């Protein structure tokens, strides 16, 4: 068996098993009850039908795998954005649990990112409806959304903590200059550093690199010397060591699908372009997962401009990078 | 509607 093609799905991993859920395609959200598992050592798939509080089928959800427990936040279904939070213990028939979190949740959102640090899930950014005044951060409307939709939407720079000891939402008080509001950025965690690269804001797909110190809540902008990757959204950014982040794919401001790959060297603050055999397989809105065997496993996404919906080339291919 | 904001 092989999963149907898709973009905007989630893929999370424990370093050996990759769990794939959700997304959409063209003849259409994929079936909500299906969980696809890819064994990274053997390269074979297995479909599991889940039960319990199965989430609606969505694209743009934000998921993590912590100690083989999957957590899912936010996303976009046929009736718009959500801020619901789910848990699926993958450690018998797997059962989704919708969690009743305490505290003030983030605004309903998709295309965001997350950092995992000890007992905390830390969510940043995204695209969705207007929040409430009490939320710390900034929100910027997408002007185009006032004619396309019944509810206008926009970008945020919000940082929210979900504390898994109590399933309670909070917001930290940060110092430094946060990145601008953005969506379709990519987040990656190494140690106590929550890195974020690129994303869409206003009329640009950006090339900037920041990290949030997850001990001190201080924001830092990184300015690597020399050649940097072109700005983009819908890319992946994946930790592959205690000193390296792996970047692949995405979409430029001028709407060019990308097949370039790079390593960011943290200790050197330097980007290194990565040579690979997939130069003719650009991907945007794919997922990337690191394996315990020195590989990055890219799945799904679209080979061309998926904003032209009737021509979109959604994929079900596995691309394997040896980093 | 699901692709906006990127």
């Amino acid at each position: 068996a092989c999963p149907a093609e898709r973009s905007g799905h989630v893929a999370v991993s424990d370093g050996r098993h990759m769990f794939v859920w959700g997304g959409y395609k063209s003849n259409f959200y994929l079936p909500r009850e299906e969980l696809w598992i890819y064994n990274m050592e053997t390269g074979r798939w297995k479909k599991i039908n889940t039960e319990g509080d199965v989430p609606p089928s969505m694209s743009g959800s934000c998921a993590v795998c912590v100690d083989r427990v999957l957590y899912l936040f936010g996303g976009h279904h046929s009736r718009g954005n959500t801020n619901k939070f789910y848990m699926l213990d993958s450690r018998r028939v797997l059962q989704w649990e919708r969690i009743d979190c305490q505290g003030i949740p983030p605004s309903s959102k998709d295309k965001l990112g997350v950092w995992v640090y000890k007992n905390k899930l830390i969510f940043f950014g995204g695209y969705g409806y207007l929040p409430e005044d009490k939320v710390l951060g900034t929100f910027e409307f997408d002007e185009t959304s006032f004619w396309n939709s019944s509810h206008p939407r926009g970008w945020n720079d919000h940082v929210h903590i979900l504390d898994t000891e109590t399933f309670t939402w909070s917001q930290p008080i940060t110092t430094g200059k946060a990145p601008s509001p953005r969506a379709a950025h990519a987040c990656a965690t190494v140690g106590n550093r929550g890195f974020v690269f690129g994303g869409r804001y206003r009329d640009a797909r950006m090339n900037d690199l920041h990290y949030l110190n997850l001990d001190t809540w201080e924001w830092n902008e990184l300015i690597p010397q020399g050649i940097c990757p072109v700005g983009r959204s819908w890319h992946s950014l994946t930790p592959v060591s205690s000193d390296h982040l792996f970047l692949f794919g995405g979409f430029t401001t001028d709407k060019q699908p990308l097949s370039d790959a790079w390593t960011y060297c943290i200790s050197k603050n330097e980007w290194i372009q990565f040579n690979h055999p997939y130069t003719e397989k650009p991907r945007l809105w794919h997922t990337a997962c690191a394996s315990d065997e020195g590989e990055v496993i890219v799945f799904g996404g679209c080979a061309n401009n998926l904003l032209v919906h009737h021509r979109a080339a959604h994929s079900n291919e596995i691309l394997i990078f040896s980093v | 509607n699901n692709t906006s904001g990127s």
